[PDB]
RNA sequence: AUAUAUGCAUAAAGACCAGGCU
């Protein structure tokens, strides 16, 4: 829920950094919610399921994004159980980029915080017809953290393979629809106001590695608030998942900048690299793959053969009650 | 509400418009008055 | 003549009314096509029309110019003509709520009491005088027809729930409702909701509870357009109320509606080629929009200098607060503001002077805020001095102009102390304290009326028994600690059909009323006499309209009014207690529409006692309940008499349509803000009143006509033009691309 | 807005009763004439076109119209798409609809056939090939120029449309 | 270019043609029948319904607009009525040429004096220039002055 | 600048016909123009204006004449183009008509313009000249016995307008 | 009905269009300003033909506004109404007071006074349809009428039809 | 059911006569 005069008021976005609160990289990393989801459909379902490959959303998107956005490098722990693959990021990998953020500056936290802010100001946490009005003028007021979020959990398709992806859901356009979920969903994101050409590459750049983010789950609506560089909300705009690739082809400045639509060859090699995990490991089997600077054109997968290293990755990956709760399947 | 009529010839569609001074009009429509009949044609018979 | 609050309106915002596109009519020689309804709408596209049944009745049951129809067979038809053209007029696609005025709350059963009885008194005297010329005439051998001779004037009063006129309107309205989904093709997708004289409430009420009944639903769209028909002025506030910018009023014509005074020989002897000529007479109608009217307050209302951000919504519900502040039903006008709207333009520049010092809005969704309201009229006192000299220097000047050219008042308000020789010229006390604690109650009990009354209009009827117990109001300096009040209010009970039966109707209009209650006012041992006067003082207060003056009558007195009616409701008959009760909506269904087969199923044939709507296919949202009176194997007849000529209605089998008792959605407190993904309509100001309405730049400049065909065209200025609810502007990406394109294309 | 070849006709000091129009009468107008005038001025009969042919040229000039704009590449939906502006379009799709369901000879082989079998006022022919045609008495019944000829041979043309043209 | 915008094409004129206004021509121009003397009904504005300023005829001031074409008096080039005449009367500036036909024609027959049998006439006839053809005829047939009955359908 | 202020301009007209009378518009200072707009600007300099006296004789009695704005409500004119005219100071009145289009505008500098007409087809000769005192000046200036000093020479020269900037021998 | 015209038509172009591809302008000014209207002289007109390459003739200046003037002469299909001429339709909407039927984007009207009394109209059938003794006509099924009068708004044609005749009726 | 209207913030005289101006 956000008018036209919330906008027209320049609301702040960086009011209460202080106090904003952060959530450890690990904890949110982990597969537990995933899993217990499993659980549940494998109790309330008697029969194990199609899926081929268990992940969150940020890896895919990350794996996906790759060729054309890499200015991250990732290693990942690949574990195959029962037939089923799940993907995490390593957790030396983890504590190694949690040492490297602890001294990001300033300005870095700032711009999530703003739009962690963002995406508490323009939400509720009840639908419109039964929200109070101390609910909306106390939004400003609020305490904003990553930790509190909601997630779904889907089931997608490519080529012959079948993935359940784990995602974040920032809020939902008026109320949930039973009968179609991910219809009426809805993600919000903050970039800096557009002004000149750079800024425009800048906002294409950003555009398309937020469409793999989004396409992932199926959400059909994205909303984007550009912001000065005083962290006040210039302006807001809609976009719709599906239109993007139209729409960045079809740019009136910039009509012909290349030949080869960055997105239908996404997802071709998306296609590739899921199909290349799906016949690259066999049964019983942990594998890292990583992807660093050093590169630049390929990704590298490696098995690991340490029985102590194998164990602490998997003992770090899968929690108990999914192992016992596994063998209580296969038993029955 | 863009109605062009003319009662005498029962005209609603061969009707066209001229740029005159009202000086002429003023002939026009005296000549008329003295039983004379000016008729401006914007084509030539030939 | 055009009337205040209107006229002004028209000065004003001249931009937001529009006329109308009335009909083709004939084409080709002899009969022609009836233009069907599957056409666009030249007028723009509607979706949601509301009517108000009571203003088409009214007029077309006793018309001031047009001679008056005979019987009432041809009332009801000419309601249904009258029902049929403005329908055709706005084709509305998805809903017509058919509002009749039911039970009034007690608010304005004195106001009711009041016109009604000089309804009677001034039609008693017109008809004496029409008797007293039928005799003189034949006195000079005139001849008179039995037709005029034995019918009297029709009585208005019998437009008042639990008539059996009402009755009669009711089942021929229903009928009509029926008959028209069941053969007209355009009609297929159209939910017909009737809420007849029967269901408390009153008109314009019962419309915006069902329009915030509406809004309360999650999934309700925000796109809807509505439209609402109604003479009355007070709409115009109405529909801001409820903050749906995709809103419209048709009216008829004031300025091009040239009236002209007919007599009773301009009715009678006049030809009926002439009549049909007359029933043929196109009147044109206006079309005034009401996102052009918050465009227009949007500039106006956005004073600089404020502590807290600009809101366009709660400075709406202000300038409504203000709008009803100077002028309503319930309550009597201020003695400081009055000659009419004028005081809405005071008022209003008074809150420009005060809003940047005040923190808080006058009113928060209907509620209002002591202190702000407090020190508003705080400010209208310091300026009453000024206010009251004007207007007494406007009266002084009348008189001097009059002198070139050519209970017992005699106040002087001029005086320094006006108030104390006021008081005691409206109550005849001359006791300080006693004047003083009448002046205190007199102010808390206004502030409860105008409380009252803002809640009304925003959260429902909050008391059906509230009454102003007085005839007039204190100026403004008497509202001083306005916070120390306190206001409470009891839902209780809306009275029943003939409790406002016997409160409103006089004894001289008790032939329409039932004979059981007829000794309550003729008899002279009756022990409620004493609320029916034959005659009554009238105060006029200064003025010239004849019952513009103040009708000074004796309070009704309520616990004992109670007691005599229920003493005597062993006497009915069946019908006249079916008559007595009150009932929910009516929900009429085609047999064609979308809805159908799932209302039919999970009603006739689940055997399901109600079943819940939400939003759906034409827009509705409530509860539907079988209804067990109506049998599917029987046939609706026309309840009137068919006459000449007159499109004969043939008999409409119960098997084509439904008919299902409806309830709205259970009340909530609604707010008062715009919901998400509305699309706002095309920008329609430029750059020229923007700044005529800021600055004196051609804004007095008297253009005294005002006639609304210098727009013309009222088309794309209705539907939500465009795709996106956040218009471009600054910095988007996509407000980039725009700008950057048009510079590049020139 | 538009004008054509035919115009002058001013005003004459006797006027002229037979004006108005009627297709029993076999009266088209002034402008309808039996003789037109081409782009040089040249006297020309008046083209009708029947149904079929009328099917044949629309196919013809929206093809056109696609090899001007697309360059080189089927369906009323399609066609209707190729021009621009909603009035336009509107009116094409509603031709469209009308004239594919009612086209008597569809195919151009049939449209060609029926150009020879064809090769008098061009209106008849155009009624001929337009409505369909069953009985002698039912073809002069529906419009009355087959009534008055002179030389109607109803029978062995009737035929012919009833088995060389499509029944 | 200060006019309001008309759908009529705009052109210029090229040709005039000069002529008499026939009696029915006159009817059919004129949109009211001016009859009534008096131009007042009893002095309360509301000119006479049919007199000399009838509404019909043409609007003058901003009050009221044209009753015939809707438009102001910026725009209304005014509208013609008709007179019915008791009795025929003579034309001023057609008083002479008249009575020149009344010396060229019969005054029972209606028919010239001379026909085409005439070798003078018959070259008079074949002038091309109508002004000059008629003073010739004119010249020619106004030295006789009786009817032939023989034949040329003369009454004698 | 305004209406009252010269250089300035008195109406604008907007591109669908409508007219800003500029000295009711108090806020003319934030205003923007549009392309395609028309600015009824005040009348400058080097603006071609026609010139006439009546009774016009024959079509050198109406020329186009180049603006320049001075003080005074007086017409001010060469004492060359007098003759053809055929005027003198002592009361006369003239008329100027000042046209309103870009193509009119070029008619008069293109062919109605005052260099245009110096001869003129009646005689096949000039009818502008040098009169009145001038030409006595040239008669007292160009006699035999008529020597100038050099700061004299010098001003002179520099009174040339067409002066190449060398001083003669 | 269907009808080959000669037509030609006055176009007007703005001096900011003066450029080498004014020929593809003018074509695009007339394929939209042609086809979809209608004239009281010519009637509907349905299409143009051999427009890619039609000649535009010579521009004509116009004194004092510098536009240019263009007489341009085509060959295009109309449509046109006939008096007393016969034709089949779909129709489209049913009602007691008489039924629409649609001939191309003209809407002709017959009134309940021009079908022969053995056709009823019934609101309980479904859909709303004029039966007889085997006789139905519904919404959308094809059948012949024959044109009584037209009448045009200039943006318009209105007709209204009968089938008060033999061999007349649905099909 | 509305409620009366008790209101209006620019209209353009033109035609003749006489006396002067260059
Ligand atoms: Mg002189
Ligand atoms: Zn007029
Ligand atoms: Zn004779």
């Amino acid at each position: 829920y956000l008018p036209d005069g919330d906008i027209d008021n320049s609301i702040d976005l960086s009011v209460g950094s202080k106090h904003f609160l952060l959530g450890d990289s690990v904890e949110l990393s982990k597969l537990d919610p995933i899993l217990l989801a499993l659980k549940e459909i494998e109790k309330e379902s008697g029969a194990k399921t199609k899926d081929r490959i268990i992940t969150w959303r940020g890896i895919m998107r990350k794996l996906l994004t790759l060729p054309y956005d890499s200015e991250e490098d990732f290693v990942l722990d690949v574990v195959s159980f029962d037939g089923q693959l799940f993907i995490q990021f390593n957790v030396p990998y983890l504590k190694s980029k949690d040492v490297q953020k602890q001294g990001d500056t300033e300005f870095h936290k700032k711009l999530q915080f703003s739009g962690y802010k963002f995406e508490k100001m323009a939400t509720l946490p009840k639908p419109w017809p039964e929200c109070t009005r101390k609910e909306i003028d106390s939004r400003a007021k609020s305490k904003c953290n990553n930790i509190e979020q909601y997630g779904a959990i889907v089931r997608t398709g490519i080529s012959r393979i079948k993935i359940l992806i784990g995602g974040a859901v920032a809020c939902t356009a008026d109320y949930y629809d039973e009968n179609d979920p991910l219809s009426r969903y809805i993600e919000l994101k903050t970039t800096r106001t557009i002004n000149q050409y750079k800024d425009m590459i800048a906002f294409e750049k950003k555009l398309f590695r937020t469409w793999a983010q989004c396409f992932l789950l199926g959400i059909p609506k994205i909303i984007y608030g550009f912001r000065d560089d005083n962290c006040i909300l210039r302006t807001v705009e809609e976009f719709s998942t599906n239109d993007i690739p139209l729409m960045v082809k079809n740019n009136p400045l910039n009509e012909q900048p290349k030949k080869e639509n960055c997105y239908m060859s996404s997802i071709n090699f998306y296609g590739a690299v899921v199909e290349w995990l799906n016949e690259s490991v066999k049964d019983d089997q942990v594998w890292k793959l990583s992807y660093a600077k050093r590169n630049r054109q390929y990704l590298v997968l490696k098995e690991v053969t340490d029985e102590n290293e194998k164990q602490q990755i998997v003992d770090s990956a899968i929690p108990a009650w999914f192992k016992e709760w596994r063998s209580e399947l296969r038993n029955s | 509400k863009n109605q062009f009529e003319c009662r005498s010839c029962k005209n609603k569609t061969n009707i066209y418009q001229l740029h005159i001074p009202y000086a002429a009009k003023l002939l026009f429509q005296e000549l008329m008055a003295m039983n004379i009949a000016p008729r401006l044609y914007t084509e030539r018979s030939g | 003549g055009v009337p205040a609050l209107f006229r002004w309106l028209s000065r004003k915002y001249p931009k937001i009314i529009s006329p109308v596109i009335q009909d083709e009519d004939v084409d080709i020689d002899g009969e022609s096509r009836p233009t069907r309804y599957e056409d666009p709408n030249p007028n723009g596209e509607l979706d949601n029309l509301y009517l108000d049944m009571n203003g088409i009745v009214h007029p077309c049951s006793h018309p001031e110019h047009k001679p008056v129809p005979e019987t009432e067979d041809e009332m009801m038809l000419d309601v249904f003509a009258y029902t049929e053209n403005v329908i055709m007029m706005a084709r509305p696609r998805k809903v017509i709520y058919i509002a009749v005025d039911g039970v009034a709350p007690r608010a304005k059963m004195n106001q009711q009491r009041s016109r009604r009885f000089r309804s009677a008194q001034d039609a008693k005297d017109a008809n004496e005088k029409k008797a007293a010329e039928l005799k003189e005439m034949e006195k000079k051998g005139e001849i008179i027809d039995d037709a005029i001779k034995n019918k009297k004037t029709w009585d208005s009063n019998a437009i008042t729930p639990g008539t059996p006129f009402m009755h009669r309107l009711a089942d021929s309205l229903r009928y009509w409702a029926a008959y028209k989904l069941t053969t007209d093709p355009g009609w297929s997708g159209i939910e017909v909701i009737i809420s007849d004289a029967s269901v408390p409430g009153q008109g314009q009420h019962k419309i915006m509870s069902y329009v915030r009944s509406l809004r309360s639903s999650p999934k309700h769209d925000p796109n809807t357009t509505h439209c609402i028909y109604g003479l009355n002025a007070n709409l115009i506030f109405l529909g801001l109320a409820t903050h749906e910018p995709h809103f419209k009023i048709l009216r008829e014509d004031v300025f091009a509606q040239d009236k002209k005074s007919y007599s009773l020989q301009d009715q009678l002897r006049m030809t009926d080629i002439e009549r049909q000529e007359l029933k043929d007479k196109k009147t044109p109608f206006l079309w005034l929009h009401l996102n052009i009217l918050r465009e227009y307050l949007q500039i106006e209302l956005n004073v600089p200098g404020l502590s807290f951000p600009f809101d366009l919504e709660k400075s709406i519900d202000d300038w409504v607060f203000i709008c009803f502040f100077c002028g309503n039903n319930f309550l009597p006008h201020l003695p400081s503001l009055d000659v009419r709207d004028n005081s809405i333009t005071t008022l209003v520049t008074i809150w420009k002077q005060i809003l940047p010092t005040m923190k808080g809005y006058l009113t928060t969704d209907g509620y209002l805020n002591l202190p702000a309201v407090e020190r508003l009229l705080a400010e209208l006192a310091k300026k009453e001095d000024y206010i009251f000299r004007k207007r007494y220097e406007d009266e002084k000047r009348s008189l001097e102009n009059q002198k070139r050219r050519k209970k017992n008042e005699e106040i002087r308000l001029w005086e320094p102390g006006y108030r104390k020789r006021y008081y005691e010229t409206k109550f005849h006390t001359k006791d300080p304290q006693k004047v003083k604690k009448i002046a205190r109650n007199m102010v808390q009990k206004y502030i409860e009326g105008v409380s009252w009354v803002l809640l009304y209009y925003y959260q429902g009827c909050p008391s059906w028994n509230w009454y102003y117990p007085y005839h007039y109001a204190p100026f403004a300096a008497d509202f001083v600690n306005l916070s120390e009040l306190k206001i409470e209010f009891v839902e209780g009970t809306p009275f029943r059909p003939y409790e406002q039966l016997m409160s409103v109707l006089p004894a001289a209009s008790s032939h329409n009323l039932p004979d059981v209650f007829r000794s309550l006012m003729s008899d002279a041992n009756s022990e409620i006499i004493d609320f029916y006067p034959e005659e009554f003082p009238l105060d006029m207060n200064g003025k010239k309209v004849i019952w513009q003056a103040i009708p000074l009558l004796p309070f009704i007195d309520e616990n004992r009014l109670l007691k005599a009616v229920q003493s005597k409701y062993d006497q009915l008959t069946e019908d006249e207690k079916f008559r007595n009760t009150n009932r929910s909506e009516i929900l009429v269904l085609g047999r064609s529409h979308s809805h159908y087969p799932t209302l039919v199923k999970e009603l006739y044939e689940e055997g399901k006692d109600s079943y819940e709507f939400q939003v759906d296919s034409s827009g509705v949202s409530g509860v539907a309940i079988k209804l067990q009176s109506f049998d599917r194997s029987g046939v609706l007849r026309l309840p009137v008499k068919q006459l000449e000529g007159y499109r004969h209605y043939p008999d409409i089998s119960n098997r084509d349509f439904l008919m299902v008792e409806f309830k709205q959605l259970p009340k909530s407190h609604a707010k008062s803000m715009i919901l998400s993904g509305l699309i706002p309509h095309l920008r329609r100001l430029t750059q020229e009143d923007k700044d005529s309405i800021l600055y004196g730049g051609t804004n007095f400049y008297g253009r005294n006509r005002f006639s609304p065909e210098e727009n013309a065209d009222f088309k794309q200025y209705i539907g939500p033009h465009g795709k996106s609810q956040y218009l471009p502007r600054q910095g988007g990406y996509k407000a980039f691309i725009q700008i950057h394109s048009d510079e590049a294309k020139g | 807005v538009s004008t054509s070849t035919v115009g002058a006709r001013r005003r004459r000091a006797k006027q002229q009763v037979d004006d108005e129009e009627n297709a029993t009468l076999l009266r088209l107008g002034p402008e309808f004439a039996l003789k037109q005038y081409d782009h040089d001025g040249n006297e020309h009969d008046l083209i009708a076109l029947s149904l079929s042919e009328s099917r044949l040229l629309i196919r013809e000039a929206l093809k056109a119209r696609s090899r001007a704009r697309n360059g080189g590449v089927i369906d009323d939906d399609e066609l209707a798409k190729v021009t621009s502006g909603a009035v336009a379009n509107g009116v094409v799709k509603k031709t469209l609809d009308y004239l594919n369901t009612f086209a008597r000879f569809k195919d151009e082989e049939t449209c060609t056939a029926v150009d020879q079998l064809l090769h008098l006022h061009p209106f008849e022919i155009a009624q001929l090939s337009s409505l369909g045609c069953e009985d002698v008495d039912e073809a002069i019944t529906l419009i009355p120029s087959l009534a008055a000829k002179k030389e109607v041979n109803l029978q062995r043309i009737l035929d012919e449309l009833n088995r060389l043209e499509d029944p | 270019s200060q006019f309001p915008y008309s759908s009529a094409p705009l052109r210029s004129v090229k040709e005039v043609q000069f002529g008499l206004l026939s009696p029915e021509e006159i009817r059919a121009i004129s949109v009211v029948k001016i009859e009534y003397p008096e131009i007042m009904d009893e002095s309360r504005q509301r000119p006479r319904e049919g007199g000399l300023n009838d509404p019909k005829l043409g609007s003058i001031d901003r009050n009221f607009k044209c009753q015939t074409c809707g438009e102001g008096m910026a725009e209304c080039p005014g509208h013609f009525g008709h007179m019915e005449l008791a009795k025929p009367v003579f034309h001023i500036g057609f008083i002479p040429k008249i009575k020149k036909v009344c010396e060229c024609i019969c005054m029972n027959c209606g028919k010239l004096l001379l026909d085409e049998t005439n070798p003078t006439m018959a070259q008079a006839i074949r002038i091309r220039d109508p002004k000059k053809r008629f003073n010739a005829v004119w010249q020619l047939c106004k030295t006789k002055m009786v009817c032939e009955a023989d034949s040329r359908g003369g009454c004698g | 600048n305004g209406p009252n202020e010269h250089p300035g301009a008195k109406y604008v007209i907007r591109d669908n016909g409508d007219r800003i009378d500029l000295r009711y518009h108090k806020r003319a200072g934030d205003i923007v123009l549009q392309y395609g707009w028309k600015v009824e600007r005040h009348l400058m300099d080097d603006d071609p204006v026609l010139f006439n006296r009546q009774p016009s004789l024959h079509k050198m009695s109406m020329m186009a004449h180049r603006v320049k704005v001075m003080p005074y409500s007086t017409f001010r004119l060469n004492l060359s183009v007098t003759s053809p005219y055929n005027a003198d100071f002592d009361g006369d009145e003239m008329n100027l008509h000042v046209p309103q289009s870009e193509e009119t505008r070029a008619e008069l500098s293109q062919l109605c313009a005052v260099p245009l007409q110096i001869v003129s087809p009646q005689s096949n000769k000039p009818v502008m000249g040098i009169v009145q005192d001038t030409l006595c000046g040239v008669r007292k200036m160009t006699l035999r016995d008529t020597f100038i000093e050099y700061e004299q020479v010098m001003n002179m020269l520099f009174w040339v307008p067409s002066w190449d900037g060398v001083v003669p021998q | 009905m269907f009808f080959l015209k000669d037509l030609s038509l006055i176009l007007t172009l703005h001096p900011s269009y003066f450029g080498p591809q004014m020929n593809q302008y003018l074509r695009e000014k007339l394929l939209t300003d042609v086809e979809g209207t209608c004239t009281g002289q010519f009637g509907y007109i349905v299409t143009v033909l051999d427009g890619m390459n039609i000649d535009v003739g010579k521009g004509r200046i116009i004194p004092g506004s510098g536009s240019a003037e263009f007489e341009v002469k085509y060959r295009a299909v109309v449509w046109k109404p006939f008096k007393g001429e016969v034709v089949d339709a779909i129709v489209s909407n049913v009602s007691p007071i008489g039924f629409f039927a649609d001939v191309g984007p003209l809407n002709v009207f017959v009134s309940t006074r021009l079908i022969p009394d053995n056709l009823v109209y019934n609101p309980s059938n479904s859909p709303p349809a004029y039966m007889s003794n085997d006789e139905l006509i519904t919404k959308g099924s094809k059948v012949r009428l024959k044109v009584v009068g037209t009448r045009t708004d200039v943006n318009e044609i209105y007709a209204i039809g009968s089938i008060k005749e033999d061999f007349l009726g649905a099909i």
